[PDB]
RNA sequence: GUGGUAAUGCGCACUUGCCAGGUAACAAAUCAAUCCUCCCACGGUGAGCUUUCUUUUCACCAUAAUCCACUUGGGCCUUUUUACGCGUUGUUCGGAGCGGGGGCUCAAGAUUGAAAAAUGCAGCUCGUACUGUGUGAGUUCUGCGCAUUAAAGCAAAAACCUGGGGUGU
RNA sequence: CGCAUGAAUGGAUUAAUGAGAUUCCCUCUGUCCCGAGUUACUAUCUAGCGAAACGACAGUCAAGGGAACGGACUUGAAGGGCUAAGCGGGGAAAGAAGACCCUGUUGAGUUUGACUCCAGUCUGGCUCUGUGCGGCGACGUUGCUUCACUUAUCGAAUGAAGAGACCAAUGGGCGUGCUGUAAACUGAACCAACGGGUCCGGAGUCUUGUUUCGAGACAUCUGCCAGAUGGGGAGUUU
RNA sequence: CCCAACUGCAGACCGUACUCAUCACCGCAUCAGGUCCCCAAGCAUAGAAUGCUCUGGUACAUAGAGAAAGGUACACUCAGGGAAGUCGGCAAAAUAGAUGCGUAAGUUCGCAAGAAGCAUUGGCUCUGAGGGCAAUUGCCAACUCAGAACUGCUUACGGCGGGGAAUCCAACUGUAUAAUUA
RNA sequence: ACACGAGUUGUUCGGAAACUGAGCACAACGUUAUAUCGUUUUGUUAGGAAAGUGAAGGUACUGAAAAGGGGCAACAGAGAACCUGGGAUUAUAUUCCAAAAAGAAAUUGCAUGUGGG
RNA sequence: CGGGGAAACCCAGGUGGAGGCCUGUAGCGAUGCUGACGUGCAAAUCGCUCGUAUGAUUUGGGUAUCGGAGCGAAAGACUCA
């Protein structure tokens, strides 16, 4: 819809923000466990009731 | 078993009066000093319909007897009442038809609603459509009026009470028949949630002491004591009587 | 021409309530909707609105006189009584 | 403040000190019916069809808010007096003032201008200049409410409005 | 001569109405005699994709005995292997720790004249709880009690809006607060004019004091104690 | 200090994408289920029924070859008989629009009733009737109904009641066991 | 799908600021061993002193008048000052466009200037 | 509007548009096939047939009443499969 309050607006933005991929690099430090980001999210399945 | 229908009606949830549509409380004027001691003279300014009131009612204009203003009091108007008549109340107001007297003032055998059983109480007897008392005797030393009401019973009102002269508006209502279960919905729904009624032997046994089954029958007597607990008082409650009068009818 | 025998204005139920509670019902229901002398003005201009509110189209009164006529019969009593009563406390 | 016999017209002030009333505010069916849609008529531009036929078939032909200066329907005044007459598709109305003449006002429009052609659209010319610009069927906005069957009678308040009284005096 | 019909536990009728129950008739028909042909989509074969139910091991029979109805054992008769589409005789086929029935010192929903109690309603006593003249009793006191009171308390109304008095005792140290109305038929009223010497009037003053009205020591008041009722509700048994 | 017509400057906050569904939501999913509101063309027709069509939108639903039996169907037909089938006319067939005539018993006088039943219907070329406006006369729109002559039927889209004689029960409309009982 | 960039523009559109409705329950009061319970719109809380406003007058005192505390509940009721044109986009628009605003208006607050009082 | 009658009233033609009225869309339902499906399109769906369709109608948002309790035109219905 078109409505939302903005408190809950920001809650989808920081969530939107959420979804990047895990950053290349960042498997290569030293002693290194994540490989992909296991938080990722599509809105088809499991969704924010927001 | 679960609680009978009787018993949630006292909930008061679904069962409450609607009255939305309703204008307010109809009393008569307040009893003043004016009231008492003189009478405060008003002008009809309207004769309209509550939802869910078989009388009819009205717009009293009084002047207000203290502050600049003008007051407007809503009382149940008697039989001929009509549009811009002028309706005396207090104690000096002539006798005449709508005009409010002190029960202590009025003849003997007078037509009389809308009394106050209680000297202050702005009226609360004689007020349903079609309905008045009927006065009978002043007891000068006690200080009393003893007079009928619609039941037929005869009551005693300390004679400072005040009374509304002539029948109640409506009349009828009740003469004509209804003929559908239609007229009987908007009917009751200016009033509560009463309607439609199922009769106790139709529902099983947990919600009604009458639930029986094989054949609906109510399977001992309907006739129940006066200190039955609630849940219990069903049927015929304390009946004295039962069945057919035939000849009779003495005032209950 | 005259399109129903007995019926009446109650020719729009048409089989259906039973003949006896139609027919008492058939009194009243032309009350209503009759037009009623105006003691005021002097026509026959009263018309029912909601119960018991009795509205003249000449003179626009309104009248509290109720249910399905304007005077109930035990009006004409009460008001012929207090007349009395009334009067016998003057002198 | 001020004109008209009157319905009411015209543009020194302040009034939420107080009061009174209005708007906000609600409602069937029938009939008529606004914007607008469709169809027909008129004929302008391009396109389609063409062995034969078709003065042809298809598309387009538009004007927003805002602000200025005849018709239809209602309420009303003055005049002349009416007891048979006026009027609707329709269940009406009048000495408590019908009908007629002449007026006042309200509602919905019509019309002529400001806006506004400088825009939009189409065609065409050698990325430009030119050319073109209805007594029909629907339609609930409206007439329309003290307004529906009704033992159904159809929310309220802010905010606004005018008056009474007063201030100005 | 009704096993066992019957009067608001309603009896008897009943036009109209019914996706209610039943029986005949006309019409019509593949419902049938008695079945036949045609169509789309399947099944069928292919490309791509690709599960589940189930599964001790397995799988041809006759007879015998057996837990008394065998795929296996006994004695016979069959049996070359591997396969595609069907089919529903068997696998006492698949589903679901039989719902029927009984059992268990397992329940649960309801009912009542079960056993056992509980709220609710009523009833008695004390209490709340005061004052005065009295009447009946009991042994000056006390139980009870008629009546007249008012401050506890109770019921009501009001924006707590005008009580009572002045009219004076069984007190204490003419009338009764009074412009207006007498069938009714829609007008208005404010923020003092004014008089008297900034006050006092206009607009009476006073208070052993309740806001006013009704009831009133009563009970529908309060609390505890006591009995009766009590499937409305609880536990458990049967 | 108020009033009047202009002028000057300023006019803050949050939502604003997209979706609203044979794929964007709920139903474990891109599930033949469910889900409020607004706009709504042409012809046939009584029409928001139903059939086809211009604007808009689609060709996505796994496909190809293809005559077995057995099935499912928002698919048909049948000689003679016509309910003999079967618990039972279940299912199918049948009836059918509009116009005119006609219509029983029973009855609460309202109905029953579309009772039952009979007949007409196309195409074409004509004729009559039904009005408006302007000053008897002149000019004009939009449709409907009736009648005639000639000519044709292979009875030919969609849509659309079978009817009658009685018994039992409930008076009627309504509600009602979501998922076996309406 | 996935990956990488981008995209949602308002004096007037919807809400809120600022309406009331069925209703809700903060205060207050009362209950409860205990508030995490009840009352709280029939005109309106509370045994209940809940007004912080100021008519007239005297120069920031003097006191008429007003009874009944605070708030929430409507994106379909009430209320609401803006319209089309576009070459303004990959995607937003009654939101964007800048001197010929493509332009035309409406309305709120304050302020100066001229005209009047 | 007309006709009949001494009267009372009675007959006929139009207008009008009443009803928990009838046929029939959407809507709301859910009769029959005991049809499809029955490891489904679906933990109740689908096809034709059928009930009602100006009313006790259907429906959105808000709001109120729930666990020995709520609500119920009463079926042990319903209270998030």
């Amino acid at each position: 819809g078109r409505f939302k309050p903005l408190a809950v607006k920001k809650k989808y933005a920081k969530k939107m923000n959420q979804n990047k991929p895990v950053p290349y690099w960042i498997r290569l430090r030293t002693g290194n466990r994540i490989k992909w980001n296991e938080k990722r999210r599509h809105w088809r399945r499991t969704k924010l009731n927001y | 078993g679960k609680t009978v229908l009787s018993c949630r009606k006292g909930n008061g949830s679904v069962y409450q009066v609607h009255g939305h549509k309703r204008l307010g409380s109809a009393k008569l004027r307040i009893l003043d000093y004016a009231e008492r001691h003189g009478y405060m003279r008003g002008v009809v300014k309207s004769i309209e319909h509550e939802a869910g009131r078989g009388a009819a009612l009205a717009r009293v204009e009084f002047r207000h007897p203290y502050k600049f203003r003008r007051v407007k009091e809503l009382m149940v108007a008697p039989e001929g009442m009509f549009t811009g008549q002028s309706v005396f109340c207090g104690q000096k107001a002539p006798l005449a038809i709508g005009n409010v007297l002190p029960l202590g003032q009025i003849t003997e055998g007078c037509i009389v609603c809308n009394v106050e059983a209680k000297p202050g109480d702005r009226g609360t007897l004689a007020r349903a459509s079609g309905d008045y008392c009927i006065i009978i005797s002043h007891n000068h030393e006690t200080g009393r009026t003893r007079l009928k009401l619609p039941s037929g019973q005869k009551k005693s009102v300390p004679s400072t009470s005040r009374a509304m002269i002539g029948i109640i508006s409506g009349g009828g209502r009740i003469e004509k028949p209804v003929l559908k279960a239609g007229n009987s919905f908007y009917r009751f729904r200016g009033k509560r949630n009463c309607w439609p009624k199922v009769r106790g032997v139709a529902r099983n046994p947990v919600e009604h002491p009458h639930g029986g089954g094989n054949h609906q029958h109510i399977g001992h007597p309907s006739t129940v004591s006066r200190h039955s607990p609630p849940g219990q008082k069903v049927g015929l409650i304390a009946a004295r009587r039962t069945g057919r009068i035939r000849g009779g009818k003495a005032v209950k | 021409a005259k399109r129903t025998v007995k019926m009446g204005v109650m020719g729009r139920y048409g089989t259906r309530y039973g003949a006896n509670p139609r027919k008492r019902a058939k009194k009243l229901e032309v009350s209503q909707h009759a037009k009623h002398f105006c003691s005021f003005c002097g026509k026959f201009a009263f018309r029912r609105k909601a119960v018991g509110i009795w509205r003249c189209d000449g003179c626009s009164k309104t009248v509290a006189g109720g249910a399905y006529t304007l005077s109930t019969p035990n009006n004409s009593t009460v008001r012929s009584t207090v007349r009395r009563l009334r009067e016998l406390a003057k002198i």
